[PDB]
């Protein structure tokens, strides 16, 4: 369908990117939206043809190119924190009535310094002997806090196979001090299973947290390890008890 | 003036109807959408009308009203995949635009068969403990509030619906910083059962 390139990132403040769309569905109507919390999708630009830009209502301050049908690119010329939000790419073939074909969203987060990035710390409780008695169940919950930004995926993984069943995580990341403009963030989850799955000390439980963070064209100085995109995981086997 | 969704919020339990309400001031109507955005992913084409009124297209209904500026999604026989973000959007100009409403986050609360509330302390796996309580098996009615204390973090309500028993299950988690804090103080700011089972040793 639509194809949009990056997925996730990082720009520091006054820096410049671009952001790819690409359609296999042959239209001649592309957009760029945005998409913040109190939200909701702010059109950006637009294109009408594979030689035309136009209109807001957010157009301030990106530019956006149409040379080919089948690409629509917007780009940040001087990034700023207010800049910070989700992208979204959509196309459209009418006459053809009129449905959006939208693309799988782009993160982006502008900093003023890119110290600030650090990735997350995890964790996996164990499930309380007393639930497993009381109800014959038993509750994992999985903790990935002091991480900046906000670009996280949690996964639980059992014996090598991700699971879906039984997994419920925050569908937002916390922020740990609110006030704060630079605060951490941390994001929980939980696995419940059966009393005698867990018993099973052969079982192996992980929470795998996908955090975005750094790219290979950020240069890093610092002594400190590179916040790269990396995944941090907290393991737990099954317990006898 | 332009486009007004319920904003943010809807809340409903899974057996019911919930009906999405959304008003809208344009120049030239070229009809009106309703899309399904579950978070963090793409919104999906839910409905188009252009016409009064009222069109079924399954278990979703979309309904119409131009001399009111006046849309409603009507949601029956409610699921837990259901909760997403409901987002109102007009068509306008000529054709060329797509105009969006901020969105209605619906939350779709489980119907809890055999509720046994507790607060259970579940200790870290590595080392530390760092202490984690878990408020489950509560009813849909119970609403989990934030902390009064600034150091201890509460992640509201989340159904497991554990897929092989048929079954489904709501929680909260809450942690803080060796203090130490307890699990019996740890929901003390939320209106919780009477009969909430507490264990420690």
């Amino acid at each position: 369908g639509v194809t949009q390139t990056p997925k996730f990132r990082v720009l520091k403040t006054g820096q410049s990117m671009t952001l790819l769309c690409a359609q296999d569905m042959n239209h001649e109507y592309m957009y760029w939206y945005r998409q913040d919390p109190g939200m909701g999708l702010r059109l950006i630009h637009y294109s009408v043809g594979e030689g035309t830009t136009a209109k807001g209502e957010v157009p301030d301050g990106y530019n956006v190119s149409r040379l080919k049908k089948q690409n629509f690119l917007l780009g940040l010329e001087s990034a700023a924190p207010s800049q910070t939000s989700v992208y979204f790419c959509a196309s459209r073939p009418p006459l053809t009535t009129g449905e959006l074909f939208f693309g799988e969203g782009s993160r982006l987060t502008v900093l003023e310094d890119l110290k600030n990035v650090f990735p997350p710390e995890v964790a996996v409780f164990e499930p309380s002997e007393a639930e497993i008695s009381h109800t014959q169940k038993a509750t994992l919950v999985c903790l990935a806090t002091g991480f900046y930004p906000d670009h996280v995926e949690l996964s639980w993984w059992v014996n090598g196979k991700e699971v879906h069943s039984g997994v419920c995580t925050d569908p937002q990341p916390l922020k740990e001090q609110p006030a704060l403009n630079d605060s951490r963030y941390a994001l929980s989850s939980r696995l419940r299973v059966s009393a005698t799955f867990w018993q099973n000390p052969r079982n192996h439980f992980r929470c795998q947290v996908q955090f975005y963070g750094l790219s290979e064209n950020d240069e890093w100085t610092q002594d400190r390890a590179k916040p790269v995109t990396q995944i941090v995981s907290a393991e737990a086997w099954g317990r006898a008890d | 003036g332009q486009n007004i969704d319920q904003p943010t919020e809807m809340t409903a339990t899974e057996g019911a109807i919930v009906q999405i309400n959304c008003t809208y001031q344009t120049s030239g109507f070229n009809g009106l959408f309703w899309y399904q955005q579950h978070a963090g992913e793409a919104p999906t084409f839910l409905s188009y009308n252009v016409l009064d009124g009222l069109e079924e297209k399954g278990r979703f209904s979309s309904f119409l009203s131009r001399s009111k500026g006046y849309s409603y999604l009507l949601l029956k026989e409610l699921q837990m995949k259901d909760s997403a973000s409901y987002l109102c959007a007009v068509l306008n100009t000529g054709g060329f635009k797509t105009i969006f409403g901020a969105g209605t986050r619906l939350f779709v609360k489980a119907n809890i068969q055999n509720p046994d509330p507790a607060v259970y302390q579940l200790r870290d796996s590595k080392s530390s403990d760092k202490s984690v309580c878990l408020f489950t098996d509560f009813d849909s009615q119970t609403n989990v509030s934030q902390s009064k204390d600034s150091d201890v973090y509460i992640t509201d309500k989340c159904v497991l619906d554990m897929r092989s028993m048929d079954f489904k299950s709501n929680s909260a988690v809450a942690w803080s910083n060796k203090s130490d804090f307890a699990c019996a103080n740890a929901f003390n700011n939320s209106i919780i059962p009477e009969d909430t089972f507490f264990p420690s040793p």
